[PDB]
């Protein structure tokens, strides 16, 4: 999700 | 100068929090979280309300409908779900990315639902039978944002391709592309309030205010950190016009609209603040931080 770096 | 201080601090997420988003009649926080959970704050007091659940993985995004009664949340699990908040219920389930959703919002008059997807495509769905209207192939890498203007009549999308487009709802075909003399990820964007002006992050500690019309940039905002991570930003409009937004130094930043000038910086958090949402009528911000913090802060400012 977006509280992961991707 | 506004003078934010911080007010009330929400635990209740298990992972980081993804996002915070005031309702609109302004009763309630509504936050979303790698959890894959979402829940329901009093907005003024910070009062734990509710916990809504069902999606099977995390959530990137939780948006409100028009009349504060439904919320869509836009999740890793490849689906978007349509809830009703005074229920908790999940009316519909927005089936048809082939990848991660990752952003979500209803159109004004809240009859369509559009999202943006790691799949690289923009979808319109209909609320009412929960079926996708329109498949719109926007981009060439994954979709950081999307966001109906006032009238519903556009859409604006943002993706890590660099790119940040104009789309007309009813056609579903692009009106317009915006590309500055370089093409950095472009990690969130939203029109202003008026919908005349496009707010836009880019991953390299960049925030610009762009004219529609005219496809100019018109004021940049610097000094915080954002490289890594897709992090809102909001028009603050209750008291003074500021630009609200978080950043990868674990602080909350926020900026004079017109001078571009920074005017405080809101220490608290211990992680990467990913979310900040601007209360609808009162000068108050809600944050929202990462994995070794997983809190949400309300800070209230006199102006």
């Amino acid at each position: 999700a977006r509280t992961k770096q991707t | 100068k506004p003078n934010y201080a911080l007010k009330f601090t929400l635990a209740g997420h298990t992972k980081a929090v993804s996002s915070v988003k005031f309702s609109p009649n302004g009763e309630w926080l509504a936050s979303s979280s790698a959890d894959k959970l979402i829940k329901i704050w009093g907005a003024y007091d910070g009062k734990f309300e509710k916990t809504i659940s069902g999606h099977k993985l995390g959530i990137s995004d939780v948006a409100w409908s028009s009349d504060s009664n439904l919320l869509v949340s836009a999740s890793d699990d490849k689906t978007l779900k349509i809830w009703d908040v005074s229920s908790g219920k999940c009316l519909k389930t927005l089936k048809g990315h082939s990848n991660y959703v990752f952003c979500c919002n209803f159109n004004p008059q809240s009859n369509l639902i559009v999202s943006g997807s790691f799949d690289e495509s923009v979808r319109i769905w209909d609320v009412k039978t929960g079926k996708c209207l329109k498949t719109l192939p926007a981009h060439s890498d994954p979709v950081s944002a999307v966001h109906f203007n006032r009238d519903g009549s556009l859409i604006v999308s943002s993706s890590y391709d660099g790119l940040c487009r104009i789309w007309d709802t009813a056609s579903g075909q692009c009106l317009k592309t915006l590309i500055d003399d370089d093409n950095p990820p472009v990690s969130f964007v939203k029109f202003s309030p008026n919908g005349k002006y496009i707010l836009a992050a880019t991953l390299d500690n960049t925030l610009k205010l762009w004219d529609y019309s005219k496809g100019k940039c018109l004021k940049t905002y610097t000094g915080h950190k954002n490289e890594k991570y897709c992090i809102f930003a909001n028009f603050s409009v209750t008291g003074g016009k500021w630009i609200v937004s978080g950043s990868e130094d674990n602080l909350v930043y926020i900026w004079n609209l017109q001078t571009k000038e920074i005017v405080q910086k809101l220490q608290g958090h211990t992680d990467v603040v990913i979310s900040t949402a601007c209360h609808p009528t009162e000068n108050i911000i809600a944050s929202a931080a990462l994995e070794n913090d997983k809190t949400i802060k309300l800070w209230k400012s006199d102006c």
